[PDB]
């Protein structure tokens, strides 16, 4: 099982960070999928990260330098997330993946939104 | 101008685990564009930089290697694994800034009743350290045995042509990264 | 690697409703597909598009060809629909299509 953060709003501009911990198997041993999830609309990957090494095959389409990082000491992923704006006020998902070439998601966060408005 | 990332990626054959394409390249300028434009591979894993990151960083040398491996035994290939391609057959050094590309093998390194010319190196006198290679077939026996690449194996037992990058710059001079 | 399958659903129950993963050029052996819930965190049903993973139960089965796979939910009710997404696969984007929401009489 996957527990994100709360759901968060934020300006344009500057940047966030958001996180991911894991439970019920070896978390360094295992892929950990980002997944954009559009508001009233369709899906769109984003990234993963592997637990154990910098693992983080990025999806070009926005280049909004999103970053991966993560520690396999409290087992918790982070999406450094910059560039906050209009298109990103959506949910994003980490998500469990396979280690290799079998890739699936199919164990997830709440989902967390990332509201962008012109302020608070 | 450029250099030919093609006769990499875009070539016809492929080299072994243990007999694997080392290539050293500088002086050019490199439109990793291309190898995004591409979009053919399978996995495509940046290390210690992100894809548009290591368009706009100073490379001075590459390490470019193709070889081949069985599809699950992708796995083998990060920092600290074991296995016949993991450690038996290399190993990704952990001081690493390249980065690691692998995609099906299907039409060009299979067939009906499988391709043999692949031979891995099953066991060794010494596990290949960080990139090196034992090009020979030492006894521990000679243990470079071949895999199966059938349409009707297991997918993780196709054939995957892998091609990773190792970045130098260690004090060596410009010439790469493009613009 | 874009995938267009089913805009959305509209079908009596109980019915063998199909949805149309049409793959682009791309013939990709692999896939997956996923059960999205009104706000809830979608979970994969098909697994390389064949297979099953252990908790679905057997209401739709998944099947294709090269490209152009589909998914028939044989049976369904007014308990299980909601959107459907199909997940592409090794092709490196990792793109899913626009989905296949299920609404029923």
């Amino acid at each position: 099982q996957l527990v994100q953060s709360g759901a968060e709003v934020k300006k344009p501009g500057a940047t966030v960070k958001i996180s991911c911990k894991v439970s019920g198997y070896s978390f360094s041993n295992y892929y950990i999928h980002w997944v954009k999830q559009a508001p009233g609309k369709s899906l769109e990957w984003i990234g993963y990260i592997d637990p154990f090494n910098g693992g983080t095959s990025d999806n070009l389409k926005f280049k909004g330098a999103a970053t991966l990082t993560a520690d396999t000491s409290t087992d918790t992923a982070y999406m450094e997330l910059s560039s906050l704006r209009s298109e990103d006020t959506a949910v994003y998902y980490c998500a469990r993946s396979e280690y290799d070439p079998y890739y699936v998601m199919d164990y997830w966060g709440q989902g967390t939104t990332v509201t962008v408005s012109s302020a608070s | 101008n450029l250099c030919p990332f093609g006769e990499v990626f875009n070539a016809t054959r492929f080299a072994s685990v243990y007999a694997w394409n080392r290539k050293r390249i500088s002086n050019c300028v490199a439109d990793y564009s291309v190898l995004y434009n591409s979009a053919s591979f399978s996995t495509f894993k940046c290390y210690g930089v992100s894809p548009t990151k290591l368009n706009d960083l100073c490379f001075t040398n590459v390490y470019a290697d193709s070889f081949v491996i069985r599809g699950d035994e992708v796995r083998q290939i990060a920092p600290g694994q074991t296995g016949k391609i993991a450690d038996y057959n290399y190993k990704l050094p952990d001081d690493f800034t390249g980065c690691v590309i692998a995609w099906n093998s299907n039409n060009l390194d299979s067939k009906v009743g499988g391709n043999y010319n692949y031979l891995y190196r099953l066991f060794r006198k010494s596990n290949l350290k960080p990139f090196e290679r034992d090009i020979s077939t030492e006894i521990y026996y000679f243990p470079l045995q071949s895999y199966g690449f059938q349409p009707t194996n297991g997918v993780g037992y196709q054939p995957y042509r892998v091609v990773v990058l190792s970045f130098e710059l260690l004090h060596a001079p410009a010439t790469v990264c493009g613009p | 690697i874009v995938l267009t399958q089913s805009p959305f659903q509209s079908v009596s129950p109980k019915e063998k409703v199909t949805i149309t993963c049409r793959a682009s050029q791309s013939i990709s052996s692999n896939l997956h597909w996923y059960q999205q819930k009104p706000d809830q965190s979608p979970k994969l049903l098909i697994k390389y598009a064949s297979q099953s993973i252990s908790g679905i139960p057997s209401r739709f089965s998944g099947s294709g060809s090269g490209t152009d796979f589909t998914l028939t939910i044989n049976s369904l009710e007014a308990e299980d629909f909601g959107i459907y997404f199909c997940q592409q696969t090794n092709f490196w984007p990792y793109i899913f299509g626009q989905g296949t929401k299920l609404e029923i009489l």
